[PDB]
């Protein structure tokens, strides 16, 4: 039984008018027979007597009025649990990837209340990747939320491929991984990487592409939330990727455009902050389990002040800066020590170790910062005897914090390392206090371990 | 909990106090929902600002008064409603529960609480639209608040029924320096509101159990609307806390409150602004975005003793009541010459401004000295403190700049090598630790010693050692005169003696 | 939804009706417009761009049970202005004036079965002092309420139905 | 940690509360629409009028 | 604590099982002002558990 | 007896119903009983059918729709003359110090037009104010405008006391104060620092502060105008302090804003430079008597070319600046000999 | 759905008689007025640039001639 | 976008499956170029912010390089190539590392170009260095070079 | 349309046109009162097409040839107001003149950094 009928059609946006007595509820998906193809419609306000106003999920060609619509008394619904790990699926839970039906055994709705003040865990447990400059300079705890902020063509997409494959093969946890906004040819290359990386037996990927309708490529980070949330309810940790946060609030503003609301600051959508609450406050940790999350938050024309870097700065806990400039040196990865930063590192959480072996390296870099102009004006000889070791020990430092990745490999061709914090420290503690003043500066770039370095000096 | 009889006679006892007969009301229907507003049909008696309550036992406020219909905003979950559901009109402009009983608990916007710890027992409602005390009501602010920070406390005096903006780029210290206020005023006559707007649920669970910790939320409520909470619940939620803290001026009593975020506020009144189709302004906020902020600041005001005894009909003779507001505003990139900033910076009465490239230095708390004032100023301050802190300001404002042209002159003139000295160390002085306020003579006898030069041989470093071995042993042996400091506040050359015998003491027989 | 354009012309034609005391036929007038309005192929008329005239002659035609003064003019300037598929409201909006100066209210009342016409006299005479009109009961037999009855004077409404006392008692709890 | 458990305490208290609740006035329900008569009805009805 | 009140409840909801018979007689009773027909039992006990 | 009904409530925005024939005119005042309060609302515009649109003097919650409204066949008016000295009132002339009640003989509408060509003094002169910075580097016409650009700590209001004194001992004249959209601190304070030196005697004051509806700030600074008028109307010369022009220009817009008129060149009215030159073309002197006129302004971002300041420099006639330095060097009045400015 | 300056008596008018134009196209009334703009109902004689006469001594300029509605200033 | 994701590599077997056998083997592929102009420069448009934020990539074509004689006035360092060297023959992909970190010291020493003469010869090597290669770049119109 | 006629009698032709804004500027004045929502800066929706028309039909063919100057006032000397930015593109050889060279009193007040010919 159906008992909607279409009444209009104008781009994406589909008007449906019911009985009286059965209007559908906001967000209830509704389904009709585009042809031969099953397309099913959000329900985005209740507009007037008995119409209303809709998004279409897949491509709106070839629809006519009149055509019945059906209304499935539920939200867009989707399948959760193991069942989805190792497979790609779209917003709808519906698989893209032709190994057949996901076989699922339970299905939840993807929108839903995030957790009250009362049920979060107050937790500081460090996560420790495999990447030395991010364990030293921005250590984040479970349940936190990270950004990779830079411009275009950094590193986000393979930093945050380095972490996926550290963390489940190091540590055996499960990982999400919400493409929203994808780039096909990046997409593609993901799966490939993660299939031949044996990863992908712990990575459940949801794509939503760039070729979709502007809400069913803003559905996809609840989706994702939604399969996350799944796996905290069974007591894991799990970690969840977004690859960019630029790109949902795009879809919104997209989404809002449409509706014809009416536009804001920069013609951002009115809801532009609201919807960066409800998608970033579903992301905690809570007594029975956390999801800790990690965010590619690219900047548009390189200022932090427009609104959509300007309102996810409110909800992060680190954030780590890349720069083109340190990449076209050709260090990877190309983190600004100096520009990144946390919430967690002070001594009363890191120990007094760390915290004191990052505060000395941001000082020994700032310090060759204010060197290197006198070294191009007078020329290095002029330089005070403890100068040109403070220049030489910041070059060695500068050369250390870069790291070949696993992932990097197809790119360089070097197989990649992963460093524990306790090594990492030790280095850098090293260094700084001069036991390696003897090696070249060449022994520790694309090193791992400070092993590495002496081993490769031994080498060179 | 095994008798099982307390949860039959608590059923007992509500059934029993059942009452059957039932009585008229006005009624409607929803015909639209959308995005959080709702239009309403029928309802004739529907009064601007009323409460309208939907199924589910949460409310809506009727905001647009239309010929045929009534718009209003929905506070809470709005999605599961429908067109073709009833609402009923309560005969209430929007009410919020006040009064002592609430004092040290967690609650949003509605007052309904969110602690679990049951229901509230407030006395009587508040409206949460009220209008402030007016021209001849009111009364000069000359009595301190102290906020426990050697920095503000000293070069930025806040006075009782003061507006002081604390405002500043992102994660500069905002929060901190707010609850750190909030705490110091445990064991004050003050009654601490905090309002967190739009905040992110971890930061209220963190808050909470600081304040809980270093033992000052009895004496503080708590208003909550985090970020995920409807526009509707995040822009009428600081009128709450306002009201909530009016009820304690209006008996003549001290409170102070914090608006976390009125930026945000802002933010989630545009929202509700262009969701109801009302004409954009200079940055898309509505209109009336100053009239927002401003009818809301002016509430914070010292009322005098016969307004505070015509109000309370003669139950309350010689006090004067207050209410002191610490906005709180986040600039991008520190343009203070931006919309919002430069409005609530036009109401208020001074600003804390806190400077992000001191804050990343180490200098916690990060205040700007110069750019920062209070034009209140010295009438609220304290006599000893006032005495001490006359020229700090000034020096360190004069000190930063001589600082910056120290770094293009190299071998510079040994008078000025003094002046960048010891505004090199006062600048070192003036921070300290996260969750450590400072009482007024422990600050007082650190900037006599800052002042009078007992710093310059310790000048060289490990001064914050000495700073905390200083404190211990005045603690230790002059406990009398702290006494006398923290009662009177007083200062007469006989204490300058005392003082004097204590420093001359420290240096020669003390290590640090 | 158009009460707010019917509004006027009802209005209008209220204010004239009592000009010319003809109340009672400007009512059953209205009423054929307004079914008229419904069928199928004359709806498929009123959204055909023709020219505001010859589609009100176009209406015309099939009403010629309507006086000078109503059809040929009323028909005719809501014509101009297109708002011909306003009839159906125009004709309610009418009424509630009518009832307003008579003095008259359109009292509801459900029930779970029929009332003795003793309790409904008392209803109507109770009704009829809560109120300040001459009240015009009309029963409702919904089986929901199972026990006692609502009554609905317009936005005012009263609920002594079991169900009503069952599920705010659930509230209660 | 007392504290915490006797937030739990009234956690479980209440939902046991909740459940008893819902099943006793749904019970109330089909105990008034089996147990009515129309004396009782009109009696009702006479109350309200 | 989590074991102790674990059990305490799973004793209750047996107790709660027998009182739920009186309660949804007492919700009925109170509702409508001709009280409710006995030995009408065998439907409340379809609903009590 | 009451004839219109509220139609409409939105904001400050209320909509009242007339018969078709008794439809008030533009400016005059209606009122209404929001529960035990009464409410005055200002017509604003005159759509069809009986329906008029105005602006609340005063708090709009509590209205219904259906209310009865009364229609004064008049425009607000308020009380003129010596019984408002050292007084302090509200938009509605009514007293909000507690000092009891107003015996006006007279009240006068708010709205009027200025001064007809023939009716200008067809002389110019200058107005000694006997602080000899003011008097040598920025003389006041007797009659013109002027502006104050200081900051604050400057001194400006023991400026606006000194001139409050002079005008009415050394001259014959009197003073009103109409502070517009500022703070009630500052008006408070103010009300003290003048009756601890004995010229609240000799001022007339009216406040629409920052916490009042739009209307409120708006209309605040004709009524005190037409208290100025008033006394001009006696003979004497007069002194008008507006204590920010640009809450009025701001208030302006929030109102325009309300009715829903489309956004000028930077968001402003598009009725600015008329709705300036309203009030500023009633300050001229006459062959009877003169007003003056001093004027805090305000330059939004310190820009002196947006449409604000633009729009107000057409009018001033001199221009006086406060500077910190000077006053640093304790030298008061803190007056800027360099930058202030007469013509 | 809007309403446009038709309004209850004028609807009453021309409920009288539909050819109301059997009266003077030398005049009309006002219907609104709003910051010196003002509508005016009737005047089909009316030609665009006209100087019309309303009541005491004053003039307004017919800047439009719309489908049942003069526009002036 | 879904004019520009159009533009694919495509793997054996959809080009075999597509065309019902007849090929095998091979893969099939859609390069597309866009092109965008943009006022004075300005990135933060609408429709440059979107097509930015859709391609892999971009060559930023600026008139102050052209003005001065560098044709094509390709704008490196601002203008980024997400593919890299996975489209480069191995001869080309082991020479570009040099003209990359050469132009990147250069950028950074440029600032010092307008006081050269105050400058050390270890600097000034790499200055003049940089400006050689930003020379030897430039190139005429319809002779594309193997 | 004279200079097409003779266009096409084999003749070759030369068109002057002494301010080609102002046929857009018309457009714009009319645009809003036709009922087409406004544009970027106010301009018609149509701005490009109803330049391109014109434009588009000045030109040579194998039968004969009109050689043409245009001028094309830039308003608020903003080269990048639409109008200006549009018209571009339709030209071979486009000089730019600039108010800064011609307050030195150096005309003809040719940029020559921004002039440019096929
Ligand atoms: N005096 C201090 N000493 C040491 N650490 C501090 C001090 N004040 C603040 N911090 C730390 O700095 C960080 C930022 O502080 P806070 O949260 O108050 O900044 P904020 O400006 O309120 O943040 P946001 O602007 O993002 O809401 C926190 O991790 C806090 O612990
Ligand atoms: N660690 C690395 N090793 C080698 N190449 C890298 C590394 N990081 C980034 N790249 C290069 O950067 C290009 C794109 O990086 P990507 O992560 O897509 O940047 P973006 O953050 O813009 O998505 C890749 O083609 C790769 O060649
Ligand atoms: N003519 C004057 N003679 C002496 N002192 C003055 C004079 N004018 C101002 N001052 C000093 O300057 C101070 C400025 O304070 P105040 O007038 O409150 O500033 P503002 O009115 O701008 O807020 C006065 O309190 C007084 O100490
Ligand atoms: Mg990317
Ligand atoms: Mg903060």
């Amino acid at each position: 039984m159906a008992t909607g009928k279409i009444v209009q059609v104008i781009g994406a946006v589909v008007d449906v008018e019911f009985p009286q007595d059965a209007v559908p509820r906001v967000y209830d998906a509704l389904e009709v027979q585009n042809g031969n193809e099953r397309l099913v419609l959000e329900v985005q306000q209740q507009l007037g007597g008995g119409i209303v106003r809709t998004i279409a999920m897949g491509s709106s060609d070839g629809l006519r009025r009149g055509l019945d619509v059906k209304d499935l008394e539920h939200p867009i619904e989707v399948p959760v649990g193991k069942a989805t790990l190792g497979r790609i699926m779209n917003v709808l839970g519906e698989p893209v990837d032709m190994k057949g039906e996901i076989g699922e055994e339970e299905r939840w709705a993807i929108h839903r209340a995030a957790p009250s003040y009362e049920e979060l865990s107050n937790s500081q447990e460090l996560l420790e990747t495999g990447i030395k400059v991010i364990d030293l300079m921005a250590p984040f705890a479970k349940g936190g939320k990270v950004g990779l902020f830079g411009g275009a063509g950094v590193g986000k997409t393979v930093n945050m491929m380095e972490l996926i494959r550290n963390i489940a093969i190091e540590h055996s946890g499960y990982s999400v991984f919400a493409g929203v906004g994808e780039r096909t040819r990046e997409g593609n290359d993901f799966y490939h990487e993660m299939t031949d990386s044996n990863v992908i037996d712990k990575v459940s990927l949801v794509y939503g592409q760039m070729n979709e309708p502007p809400g069913n490529r803003l559905r996809v980070a609840l989706t994702g939330l939604t399969m996350a949330e799944k796996f905290r309810d069974e007591g894991r940790d799990v970690l969840l990727f977004v690859d960019n946060i630029y790109r949902y609030t795009l879809a919104g503003t997209e989404v809002s455009a449409l509706l014809g609301r009416m536009p804001s600051a920069v013609g951002y959508q009115p809801t532009l902050a609201e919807e960066m609450g409800v998608l970033q406050e579903r992301i905690t940790s809570t007594k029975t389990g956390s999801i800790t999350s990690v965010q590619a938050v690219y900047v548009p024309a390189d200022d932090l002040t427009d609104p959509s870097p300007a309102t996810t700065f409110a909800h992060l806990d680190a954030t780590v800066v890349l720069s083109r400039q340190i990449a076209s040196l050709g260090i990877y990865p190309a983190v600004d020590p100096l520009d990144s930063t946390s919430r967690q590192l002070d001594p009363l959480v890191v120990g007094q170790e760390h915290y004191d072996t990052a505060r000395g390296v941001q000082s020994i870099l700032q310090r060759y910062q204010e060197l290197k102009d006198i070294i191009a004006i007078l020329g290095m000889d002029e330089l005070s005897e403890e100068d040109k070791l403070v220049v030489a020990r910041a070059r060695k430092i500068q050369r250390f914090l870069s790291q070949p990745f696993f992932v990097a490999e197809v790119f360089t061709g070097s197989p990649g390392k992963y460093v524990s914090l306790k090594d990492t420290i030790r280095g850098f503690k090293g260094i700084m206090e001069g036991e390696y003043d003897h090696l070249p500066e060449q022994a520790f770039y694309m090193v791992g371990s400070i092993e590495e370095a002496v081993e490769k000096a031994k080498k060179l | 909990q095994l008798n099982s009889t307390e949860i039959s006679e608590l059923i007992k006892q509500r059934i029993a106090q059942f009452n059957v007969v039932s009585e008229a009301h006005n009624e409607g229907t929803i015909v639209s929902v959308s995005d959080g507003v709702i239009r309403i049909h029928g309802l004739a008696d529907a009064m601007q600002g009323e409460m309208i309550s939907l199924p589910g036992n949460r409310y809506a406020i009727a905001l647009n008064l239309e010929r045929d219909s009534v718009g209003a905003v929905v506070m809470g979950p709005y999605a599961d409603l429908a067109e073709g559901m009833k609402v009923k009109a309560t005969g209430r402009i929007l009410e919020v529960p006040v009064g002592r009983g609430l004092l040290g608990r967690v609650v949003n916007t509605l007052g309904a609480p969110i602690d679990g710890k049951g229901p509230l027992d407030h006395d009587g409602f508040s409206a949460v639209e009220a209008i402030a005390p007016g021209v001849i009501e009111r009364q000069s602010v000359d009595q301190p608040v102290q906020t426990g920070y050697k920095a503000v406390d000293s070069m930025i005096p806040i006075g009782r029924g003061q507006r002081e903006l604390i405002i500043g780029d992102r994660q500069t210290g905002k929060t901190a320096l707010a609850i750190d206020a909030i705490i110091n005023q445990r064991d004050s006559g003050i009654k601490a509101i905090y309002v967190a707007i739009g905040q992110k649920a971890s930061t209220i669970s963190n808050v909470v159990r600081k304040l809980e910790e270093h033992g000052a939320l009895a004496n503080t409520i708590v208003v909550v609307a985090t970020a995920s909470e409807s526009a509707a619940l995040q822009y009428l939620a600081p009128y709450a806390g306002a009201a909530m803290g009016e009820y304690f001026r209006d008996r003549g009593e001290d409170a102070l409150i914090i608006y976390d975020d009125l930026s945000k506020q802002a933010v989630a009144y545009r929202q509700i602004s262009l969701l109801l189709r009302r004409p954009p302004g200079r940055e898309a906020f509505p209109g009336d975005v100053f009239y927002l902020h401003s009818r809301l600041l002016e509430r914070a005001a010292r009322v005098n003793a016969e307004y505070v005894e015509a109000f309370t009909k003669g139950e309350v003779k010689g006090k004067t009541g207050s209410l002191t507001a610490l906005p709180i505003i986040e600039t991008q990139a520190g343009d203070v010459s931006a919309f919002v900033p430069t409005n609530v910076i036009s109401i208020t009465d001074g600003q804390i401004f806190l400077e992000t490239n001191l804050f990343n230095a180490g200098i916690r708390p990060a205040v700007n000295p110069g750019i920062s004032v209070s034009r209140v100023g010295g009438a609220a301050q304290t006599k000893i403190m006032k005495k001490l802190s006359g020229g700090i300001r000034t020096a360190l404002a004069q000190y930063r700049e001589l600082a910056a042209f120290s770094q293009f002159a190299s071998d510079l003139d040994d008078a000025t090598r003094k002046q960048l000295d010891h505004g090199q160390k006062v600048t070192e002085l003036l921070k300290q630790k996260q969750y450590a306020p400072m009482s007024v003579a422990q600050q007082s006898l650190v900037l006599f010693a800052a002042e009078r030069g007992y710093l310059a041989d310790v000048e060289l470093s490990k001064i914050g050692s000495f700073e905390a071995a200083l404190l211990a042993y005045v603690d230790r042996d002059h406990a009398p005169l702290m006494q006398e400091i923290n009662q009177t506040g007083g200062y007469n050359d006989e204490i300058e003696g005392k003082l004097k015998g204590i420093l001359d003491s420290f240096k020669a027989t003390q290590s640090w | 939804e158009f009460i707010t354009v019917a509004r006027p012309y009802a209005k209008a034609a209220f204010d004239f009706a009592v000009e010319h005391q003809s109340v009672e036929r400007w009512q059953d007038m209205l009423a054929f417009a307004a079914e008229v309005t419904k069928n199928e192929q004359m709806a498929e008329l009123l959204s055909g761009a023709l020219a505001p005239e010859t589609l009100a002659e176009s209406f015309i035609a099939v009403a010629g049970e309507q006086l000078d003064e109503n059809g040929q003019n009323l028909i005719r300037v809501m014509a101009e202005n297109g708002r011909l598929n306003a009839l159906p409201d125009v004709l309610e909006q009418f009424i509630h004036l009518r009832a307003v100066s008579e003095a008259t209210a359109e009292v509801d009342v459900i029930s779970a079965a029929a009332l003795s016409e003793q309790q409904l006299a008392k209803i109507s005479a109770a009704m009829e002092k809560r109120l300040s009109r001459k009240v015009k009961l009309n029963a409702k037999i919904d089986k929901s309420v199972m026990a006692g009855v609502i009554i609905r004077a317009g936005d005012m409404v009263i609920d002594g139905s079991v169900r009503g006392r069952l599920e705010r008692l659930a509230d209660v709890l | 940690a007392q504290a915490e458990i006797e937030a739990e305490r009234k956690r479980a208290r209440e939902e046991l509360r909740k459940q008893v609740a819902i099943l006793a006035v749904a019970g109330a329900e089909k105990i008034i629409e089996r147990s009515v008569d129309e004396a009782a009805n009109s009696d009702i009805v006479d109350k309200l009028v």
